[PDB]
């Protein structure tokens, strides 16, 4: 207990390390990056059955080609989203084109550095498409570091989720396979039974952009998963 | 230039100032809100340190933000005046620039936003306040109820309660409130509200206060007597062996 | 010059405002409302420089509505008109003054009197039985000096305005495209939405 | 460089004390005793000129200071704190009052202003309270003669007579015994000299005593004639010679 | 200005603790006026009582306050409240409604509670005033920035004792002269002095001014308190 | 350790430890100075110690020419001494520009005293570990000595001394003025006043001085100057053929 | 003795040490390994990137600064961004105002001065990254080592990060060989690849594992990753 | 901004330790100039010889060398340079050495006044030729400085100081610039005795009225070898 | 009074083909009736296969081209060496010019 930007004897930033702890307590978020698209799924985790589930916005659009899932202290994510949107629209204003997914992420991570009194208590999975590098997935920590992943999971269930993502991911996953896998791996790590109300799916395709799946299209895949896993 | 960081992380990943802000909320008098088919009802309680109070002039717990939205709070009363002022200023500012009154969701997002900012700025403490915000969007009939807390998280609720002994009343509401059937009458929606408050308050005398919001800026407070008509109907009739 | 008239009768206040909006060599609109409701019993009419006119009215409106919602109470016409005056008197010495003249017509419920306040862009306030801004005043003040009585009914006040408008149609150089008329009494604010061909 | 202590150094303790103000009062207690007595046609303020070695020139140190032509001040506690307060008080008598109304402030209001400056050091960031208590004596056309005490907290109160510092308890008692609401000025000077004989250890003469009155207008202390509508300053430092003459018949 | 694990504000709680040692002030509200009574802290014979003011301050012509706490801290707050009232009058050509002025002072207090790392003011106020919306009003504010409205209330020393007595003897249809009596009687039983005398009291009334229809502020002089002490049977 | 030991807040006894520690710092250089007044001059003397042989002895000084008319001697470490020197120089030039006459000795003392007083009160500034003795022949007051310390204190002196053996020198002077019955040295030439000053310095320190163990500043009507080694040597010769 | 003396950067220990700065220095030892070496015609960076998972990227560790200059990082990556950005500006300012390519030596002095301020201002923190700076200017090829303490040194070769001592040892002995690899880029790169190897208990350096950057006499600064580096494994 | 109970400033005191811990460096005054010299520890064979210049010029006529934290030294010189520029701009003439000394003095001293700044961890030896002679100065972390005939700071300061003391005593007539350069090479070699776990490079600079026209210049090539040789001679 | 503007003459021409473009200019630079230079180029390669001329007041023209070249350099830095498309360059040049709406670059610019 001495300062905010203080170094530990092991050369880590105290507050940055403790923010990482907050993220571990967050609802689970999973992302899978394929050649047909990128999928983002989350665990709603209502703290009570009276909470209206569809008012839980843990997947948010940034630009038509860029979406993002969060985990941790989700309130801290507000000004990152806002800043992300401004960066993407501003880029289109100055350059008459879509911002690169890596540039958008780098910008959010720039914001992350500006500690503002404390680091953010939230990590973000940023997914989208651009002409140059195709379908991409990014993990953005409140350290200002970001990482590209073929697949990634963040939140309380992430240790087991990552392990499962390690077995199941290969460079030829179809989008529909990838959707099923996100749903499956969420079902395993969620402290509740996965249905269309406590889990949300979304993806970005080159052609259709970023779409949040409504509860009806999700429920179908849940039903399709229960069956794909009955026969086997 | 005082910017000494007060809201910081602890080794287990908790922001203790935000946490103790929640403690101040749970210390505050209870507030509840429940939404009907064509309405939303907000209910509060009063304390008993002294009862030589003048009730005409003492700040009521339900505040009008615009003519179609209201805010009630649990926690530090002084803190809530500040959140209400800003919400009032924003409501006028949204009308001025967008030529429409706020949606309940938008006003909620704004207030939650202000709370959040206070969790990460130097030399400020979080708000010792959690809020229930209720009303109807302009030209819309579907009722709206939202809750914010000192962290800046916000969400919508079929029904919700906050403050001292809210654990108890959330218990009651969870068994009684049917997702299938919301209290279709204004009347029976005020019923579920007074019942839920009776567990905590004692006699629903000079302590329980109620406010009803209908669409198109229709907002009526109740009187002691019209409350007493609900206190009476449940005690005697739901006393049956 | 746009036409902004106000007449205070015994039980109400009536405001008549020209419907034309002219930029250059074109009448762009013949149905403009040069009025903002400030509260249920207070109405402001405005004329002057193009953009300043609405920006000011709507800023005054925002402030009064805010006050109402904060106090669950309506400010008196005397109070609102003092707010507006001070706002203009501030503006006159700033980097770019608001070039707007106003009439404030309200019904004070505490007093049960109707009230008419005339305020120009400099922040000059006065209470009058009848008022006007711009050139139109050069015709109406004398006309009303003759025909006005302090104890007229609202129906009588509307006949007094009819004279005023007809006079302005005979003698004013520009086609102001008729007037919108509004009444502020004990029951609030209403529009006589049928003044033109009547 | 830059002020990096932006918070209050005087805070509340769990018992409701404000530590630094208490400790400042403790500092005042160590201070050399000083007193003021309000008569019917004047006010007197007095203190001891505690010399440090006889090589120091006692006259060159101001313990009693003119604030306005009608107002004086004396203190107990930390001299350097008094000296800067006298400067800021003189200046504020001008900026806040004479430059606005064209006349010097009434005593209660100048006192109000010193009180403000001292309160501020009780609450501002990175500062400690002043370690002094002041005694301010003055006259104005509408309130007549007055006497006030200002403390480290910025509290002030009016007194008919009082003392502060080392031997304050002993002297307050002595004055209570001797004060009546019909005293002439020369009577109050005499009582002041008696009360001050207790405090003091060593020599007791006009060169170890600083004493000033607020009395009648002194036309010969104006510096000019011709505007008959002021007769001049009511404040008047007594000379070493004047103190001794009253000490012989003491 | 930080939170305890319990959810209370250290410096505030300690400030209220500070106030509990201050001379008691009472406000009582009648049907036709408000009484302000306050007790001076362990005083002296030599203390000037004539030109003395320390507990009762006029805010404008329609509103007075009684102070319990740090006298100097209250001087700051009184001055900026006086200014706010004049700002309101200048802006609107109407005297400030009591509630509004009370809210503003409380909001100032609340600030020190939440930001800046300065200490709160060690002050509580009883506000007595009149406006044409709500008539006579009695309010209270403390260093937390909290304000509430009262039929009768006390602040400073011995509020528990004093509060019990006011509830026992107050009844809605009171007249001002009975409220004066009640104020003095309550202070008689909660004092720490042998008995209550004139040089230890500050007294003020906000009446309807005999025959006029206009509001009057009276701050009782020494000799006037001495007299009103005789009539009630305390001599 | 309590904060009342590190910053200038009060201690329960009503004390300021940082100020007290700053007084201690004044003796760190282990040098004594004294100042006396003539009929129409003012003289300051200070021991001069050059331990290290590698030092250039002409640059080792604790006397400062503040203005044409005002000299200052410091008792304390040099960095702090030079800080106060530069500030006083700046203040004395500013005064003349703003007010059209030379800053008097006591007024500059007061101004420096006030500057020190601030450090006494504000937490982010440490006091300066110095005592400053200001001297001049003032146009209104004649020979003048005014001395300020880290507390914000200042006063005028008939004569004075500062340093480790302060009290010894003080009483030595006190004793002279008790017997002489006047408040100055009754000599016309400044050379005899310097001679007096060195002599009483010798008799209270129990030490003999060569020309390099001293430092002399003299203030006359409209000039303050320091003496060279050789002028001091010639002064030491005249005291030899007498005392 | 180690107690209240590591609170901030604005505090000396009784030994005369600045612990916060020492701790920031420690973030480098924990960082992934990178190597730098030069002859008289070219300068080379070789950076072994680190991954988080088998599914993650090998975070890029080489940043271009101008056409004639660039750097490799080991430590806090965000801090490499702050400083290299500042270097991009100083290079840019040199080009615009003076039509002058900025001297590597001046770049070193500038980085030193920027890091220094953070070892002395309250409420700030030292930079938590070490940097290897290569460049080609009017005096030839150059390599510099940046330490977050503000210490910069010009060298023929060096290495920083995890187990850097291995590569630094190899380089101390291969000195007279590589310094003479003039007008032959590929051999100098190879000598860099073989230098980085003496610092791997880890494993075989692979296709996505390796990063190479080069600048030289008629070669502007260019980073090679993946396909282009395959011929060096 | 903290006095310890003995009147010293404990943060300055710890700064001194950091200096004592540094490479040894010296300055020698001669009869028409000043010479400067420093010990450059050869951390590794990989250091480029002659290429990690420690000595720095200020304006055109002032030399600066230091021991301690090298970044702290560079910060000081940067400031010295602005203080030189600012002086020349206003007064035309280049800054006299005593004047330049007080400029660094006050600045270094300022960093001992406030609790939010730490003092400098260097002692700096600097000087040059101005309108009336050569001047040598050394400035300690407290801001204390004086003029010197000879000066040394760093790990081998004591052995170096003893050598300097010998020269002063055995050359009351004054030393020559040419000579002081050789002598400085000797002294750094002698001083390396108290730091010999590493190999070292010698660096020398000078500012002489007749040998450089009163401008600061580095000692390179022929003259640098003659100095190394002379120093190698009186160690075998 | 100081006039911040001048006019250095010259003339630029751009033609686009099916799979090429040309941008041409004369090399003459003038002031009033004097010739400053017979060969001062004002058409520049800006990298990323874009040529640019900013004709009119040559001081303003040079500042603009300088700024666009720099804009290209930073585009490469900030956006992973992406090629700047001609439409993107154009839009960027709009912003450069409009930043000086109230103290304009007196140039007709063609890319």
């Amino acid at each position: 207990d001495r300062g905010v930007s203080t170094f530990s004897p092991e050369g880590r930033l105290f507050q940055v390390e403790y923010s990482l702890e907050a993220i571990k307590l967050g609802s689970t978020a999973i992302g899978i990056a394929t050649k047909e698209g990128v999928v983002l799924g989350v665990e709603k985790r209502a703290t009570s059955p009276l909470l209206e589930s569809d008012s839980i916005e843990k997947i948010v659009e940034i630009d038509r080609h860029i979406g993002c899932a969060m985990s941790g202290l989700t309130a801290d994510a507000r000004s990152m989203i806002e800043h992300a949107r401004t960066a993407a629209v501003t880029h289109n204003l100055y350059y008459d084109e879509d911002i690169n997914v890596e540039s958008l992420t780098q910008s959010v991570c720039d914001l992350a550095l500006r500690f503002m009194s404390r680091p953010f208590g939230v990590a973000l999975l940023i997914a989208g498409h651009d002409a140059d590098d195709g379908y991409q997935l990014f993990h953005a920590e409140p350290s200002g570091t970001f990482y590209r992943y073929n697949a990634k999971a963040i939140g309380s269930g992430s240790e087991g989720a990552q392990a499962e993502l390690l077995n199941e991911w290969h460079s030829s996953l179809t989008l529909k396979e990838a959707e099923l896998l996100v749903l499956k791996i969420l079902k395993q790590v969620m402290e509740e039974k996965l249905d269309e109300n406590n889990a949300q799916l979304s993806c970005i395709t080159k052609q259709d952009g970023f779409k949040i799946y409504d509860n009806e299209k999700t429920a179908e895949l849940i039903k399709e998963l229960k069956e794909k896993e009955a026969a086997e | 230039g005082y910017d000494r960081a007060l809201s910081i992380f602890s080794p287990d990943g908790h922001i203790f100032q935000v946490e103790y802000a929640l403690e101040a909320v749970k210390r505050g008098t209870c507030a509840v809100g429940v939404k009907g088919k064509n309405c939303v009802v907000l209910g509060c309680e009063r304390r008993s340190t002294l009862k030589l109070q003048d009730t005409r002039i003492t700040p009521s717990k339900v505040s009008k933000i615009d003519s179609h939205v209201v805010l009630s709070f649990s926690g530090l009363n002084a803190d809530s005046r500040i959140l209400i002022e800003k919400a009032r200023v924003e409501a006028q500012s949204h009308r001025l620039t967008l030529e429409d009154p706020v949606t309940v969701e938008y006003l909620t997002r704004y207030v939650a936003g202000v709370q959040q900012r206070y969790t990460q700025s130097g030399g400020v403490r979080p708000f010792g306040v959690s809020t229930l915000i209720a009303g109807f969007d302009p030209r819309d009939d579907e009722p709206k109820l939202y809750q914010t807390e000192p962290s800046g998280i916000y969400s919508s609720w079929s029904a919700q309660t906050i403050g001292r002994n809210s654990k108890t009343v959330r218990e009651f509401l969870e068994k009684n409130y049917d997702r299938k059937e919301p209290p279709a009458t204004v009347e029976e929606c005020v019923k579920l509200t007074v019942r839920s408050l009776l567990e905590v308050v004692q006699t629903g005398a000079k302590n329980i206060e109620i406010t009803v919001v209908k669409p198109d800026s229709d907002i009526v407070a109740l009187s002691s007597e019209e409350i007493n008509q609900y206190v009476t109907q449940i005690e005697q009739e739901k006393q049956e062996q | 010059m746009d036409i902004i008239l106000g007449i205070r009768v015994q039980d109400s206040v009536i405001l008549a405002s020209s419907k034309a909006v002219t930029r250059g060599i074109s009448v762009l609109k013949d149905s403009d409302d040069k009025t903002r409701q400030l509260s249920p019993h207070t109405l402001m009419s405005f004329a002057g420089e193009a953009g300043d006119t609405v920006q000011f009215a709507e800023y005054i409106q925002a402030n009064i509505q805010l006050y109402s919602i904060r106090e669950d109470y309506e400010l008196s016409p005397q109070a609102v008109s003092s707010f507006v005056r001070q706002e203009l008197a501030k503006s006159i010495r700033s980097r770019r003054p608001y070039q707007v003249n106003v009439l404030i017509g309200g019904y004070d419920k505490k007093k049960n009197k109707p009230e008419l306040y005339q305020i120009d862009y400099l922040g000059t306030k006065v209470e009058l039985p009848y008022g006007a801004h711009g050139y139109s005043g050069f015709y109406t003040f004398s006309l009303l000096d003759h025909h006005y009585r302090p104890d007229m009914t609202t129906e009588e006040g509307l006949d007094l305005l009819k004279l005023c408008v007809q006079e302005l149609e005979k003698r004013m150089p520009m086609d102001f495209k008729g007037v919108i008329v509004k009444i502020v009494d004990k029951d609030g604010i209403r529009q006589v939405d049928d003044f033109q061909a009547q | 460089m830059t002020d990096r202590y932006s918070f209050s150094l005087t805070t509340f303790s769990p018992s409701g004390k404000l530590g630094q103000i208490d400790y400042a009062l403790t500092a005042v207690k160590q201070g050399v005793t000083s007193l003021g007595i309000k008569a019917t046609n004047g006010v007197v303020i007095a203190t001891e000129k505690k010399s440090s070695s006889p090589l120091a020139m006692s006259e060159t140190l101001s313990k009693v200071s003119l604030l306005t032509p009608d107002i004086g001040a004396v203190y107990s506690g930390m001299g350097p704190d008094y000296r800067v307060l006298v400067d800021k008080s003189r200046k504020v008598a001008h900026t806040s009052y004479k430059r606005i109304y064209g006349e010097y402030p009434p005593t209660k209001l100048l006192v109000s202003e010193v009180a403000k400056i001292m309160q501020e050091a009780t609450q501002s960031g990175g500062v400690r309270p002043f370690g002094v208590s002041l005694l301010i004596a003055g006259h104005d056309e509408f309130n007549g003669f007055s006497l006030y005490q200002v403390d480290p907290s910025g509290s002030y109160f009016p007194w008919k007579a009082t003392a502060i510092g080392k031997g304050s308890v002993a002297a307050k008692t002595f004055l209570e015994k001797r004060w009546n609401d019909e005293l002439e000025l020369e009577d109050a000077i005499h009582i002041a000299l008696l009360t001050l004989k207790e405090s003091v250890e060593g020599e007791f003469n006009g060169d170890t005593i600083e004493l000033a009155i607020i009395g009648d207008e002194n036309p010969d202390l104006l510096g000019y004639t011709g505007i008959p509508t002021d007769k001049g300053p009511r404040f008047r430092k007594l000379t070493s010679q004047e103190i001794n003459d009253r000490l012989e018949a003491l | 200005t930080i939170f305890s694990p319990e959810g209370r504000l250290y410096q505030v709680e300690y400030a209220l603790e500070s106030i509990s040692h201050a001379g008691t002030a009472i406000g009582i509200m009648a049907s036709d006026g408000i009484v302000l009574a306050a007790e001076r802290k362990v005083t002296s014979t030599l203390l000037e009582q004539d030109t003395s003011t320390e507990k009762l301050y006029k805010l404008n012509d329609k509103i007075a306050v009684a102070v319990a706490g740090l006298t100097a801290d209250a001087e700051i707050l009184i001055n900026t409240a006086r200014i706010h009232a004049q700002n309101y009058l200048k802006t609107y050509n109407e005297d400030i409604p009591v509630e509004i002025l009370v809210r503003r002072l409380s909001d100032i207090k609340q600030g020190y509670t939440q930001h800046g790392g300065l200490r709160p003011f060690g002050v509580s106020f009883i506000y007595a005033g009149y406006d044409d919306r709500y008539g006579y009003q009695l309010y209270t504010s403390n260093p937390s920035g909290n304000y509430t409205g009262w039929k009768a209330i006390s602040v400073g020393a011995n509020t528990s004792a004093a509060q019990t007595l006011l509830q026992m003897d107050y009844k809605d249809d009171m007249k001002v002269d009975d409220a004066i009596e009640l104020a003095l009687k309550t202070l008689s039983k909660t004092t720490d002095s042998s008995a209550l005398t004139y040089d230890r009291l500050e007294f003020a009334t906000i009446r309807k001014g005999a025959n006029d229809g206009e509001v009057y502020q009276k701050i009782f002089k020494p000799q006037e308190i001495k007299d009103i002490l005789v009539k009630t049977g305390i001599t | 350790a309590g904060y009342d030991r590190h910053i200038t807040i009060f201690s329960p006894e009503g004390r300021l430890y940082q100020v007290e520690y700053a007084f201690k710092a004044t003796n760190q250089t282990n040098i004594n100075s004294l100042a006396v007044r003539g009929k129409d001059c003012t003289v300051v003397i200070s021991q001069k110690k050059v331990p290290d042989k590698l030092l250039d002895p002409t640059t080792v000084s604790y006397i400062f020419c503040i203005s044409r008319t005002i000299g200052m001697v410091v008792n304390g470490p040099i960095p702090d001494a030079r800080n106060a020197a530069l500030r006083a120089k700046a203040e004395a030039a500013e005064f003349r520009y703003k007010y059209g006459y030379d800053m008097p000795c006591d007024v500059l003392a007061k101004r420096m005293a006030n500057l020190s007083q601030i450090y006494t009160q504000r937490a982010y500034m440490r006091p300066l570990g110095v005592i400053l003795t200001f001297v001049s022949v003032d146009e209104e007051l004649g020979p003048s000595i005014y001395k300020t310390d880290p507390a914000g204190y200042y006063v005028g002196y008939k004569a004075t001394a500062t340093g480790p053996k302060q009290q010894e020198i003080t009483t030595n002077l006190e004793n002279h003025f008790k017997k002489s019955k006047i408040d100055h040295i009754n000599e016309e030439s400044w050379e005899k006043v310097v001679e007096f000053a060195i002599t009483h310095m010798i008799d209270a320190l129990g030490t003999e001085f060569s020309k390099n163990d001293l430092e002399v500043g003299v203030a006359t009507k409209d000039k303050f100057f320091t003496l060279s080694a050789e002028n001091i040597e010639e002064r030491l010769v005249a005291i030899a053929e007498q005392d | 003795f180690r107690n209240n003396y590591d609170g901030d950067t604005v505090t000396f220990s009784p030994t005369g040490r600045l612990f916060q700065v020492e701790y920031a220095l420690e973030a480098i030892k924990q960082g992934s390994v990178t190597v730098g070496l030069r002859s008289n015609t070219h300068a080379v960076l070789v950076a072994l990137k680190r991954n988080a998972d088998e599914l993650s990227s090998y975070q890029k560790k080489i940043i271009k600064c101008d056409e004639h200059m660039g750097l490799s990082l080991a430590g806090l990556a965000p801090d490499a961004r702050v400083l290299s950005n500042y270097l991009r500006q100083q290079c840019n300012y040199s080009s615009l105002v003076f039509n002058r390519k900025l001297a590597v030596e001046r770049a070193g002095h500038l980085l030193c001065d920027k890091a220094q301020k953070n070892t002395q201002s309250y409420g700030g923190r030292p930079y938590g990254v070490g940097l290897l700076i290569i460049g080609y200017d009017k005096s030839g090829a150059h390599l510099l080592e940046f330490q977050p303490s503000g210490n910069v040194t010009e060298l023929y070769g060096t290495a920083i990060g995890a187990r850097s001592q291995g590569a630094k040892t190899y380089l101390e002995r291969t000195l007279d060989t590589f310094i003479k690899i003039d007008g032959n880029p590929d051999e100098l790169i190879k000598a860099g690849v073989e230098a980085i190897s003496q610092s791997l208990r880890d494993e075989s350096l692979t296709v996505d594992n390796l990063s190479i950057a080069i600048v030289g006499k008629d070669t502007p600064f260019t980073i090679y990753d993946g396909e282009a580096v395959a011929k060096y494994i | 901004s903290v006095f310890s109970p003995d009147g010293r400033n404990f943060q300055v005191e710890y700064a001194v330790k950091a200096v004592e811990n540094g490479t040894t460096s010296i300055g020698i005054k001669c009869n028409d100039g000043v010479v400067f010299a420093v010990e450059k520890l050869i951390t590794s064979k990989l250091l480029v010889p002659q290429k990690n210049v420690k000595i720095q010029v200020v304006d055109r006529h002032i030399g600066c060398v230091y021991s301690g934290l090298i970044p702290d030294g560079r910060h000081l010189v940067n400031r010295g340079r602005e203080e030189a520029a600012s002086f020349k701009k206003l007064y035309k003439t280049p800054i006299p050495i005593p004047a330049f000394a007080d400029r660094l003095g006050q600045y270094v001293q300022a960093h001992t006044l406030y609790n939010s700044v730490r003092p400098f961890g260097v002692s700096t030896i600097f000087g040059g030729v101005d309108k009336n002679g050569a001047h040598l100065y050394m400035l300690e972390p407290s801001g204390s400085y004086w003029g010197y005939k000879g000066a040394a700071t760093g790990k081998g300061r004591q052995s170096a100081k003893a050598e300097l003391e010998k020269l002063v005593d055995h050359h009351p007539e004054g030393l020559s610039a040419r000579e002081a350069v050789k002598q400085a090479a000797k002294i750094i070699y002698l001083a390396h005795e108290d730091n010999k776990e590493k190999d070292f490079e010698l660096e020398i600079s000078w500012c002489s009225l007749s040998e450089t026209n009163g401008l600061h210049k580095f000692v390179k090539g022929d003259l640098l070898q003659e100095a190394i040789d002379f120093a190698q001679k009186e160690i075998n | 009074q100081f006039n911040p503007y001048g006019d250095n003459g010259g003339t630029i021409l751009g033609i686009a083909g099916e799979d090429f473009a040309v941008l041409a200019g004369d090399t003459r630079n003038i002031t009033d009736y004097s010739i400053n230079s017979r060969y001062e180029p004002k058409v520049f390669d800006c990298g990323d296969n874009i040529v640019m001329s900013a004709n009119g007041f040559a001081a303003d023209g040079d500042a603009l081209v300088k700024r666009f070249k720099n804009s290209v350099k930073w585009y490469h830095f900030d956006h992973n060496d992406k090629k700047l498309s001609i439409n993107s360059a154009a839009r960027n040049i709009q912003h450069l010019l409009y930043g000086k709406r109230f103290f304009p670059y007196y140039v007709h610019t063609i890319i």
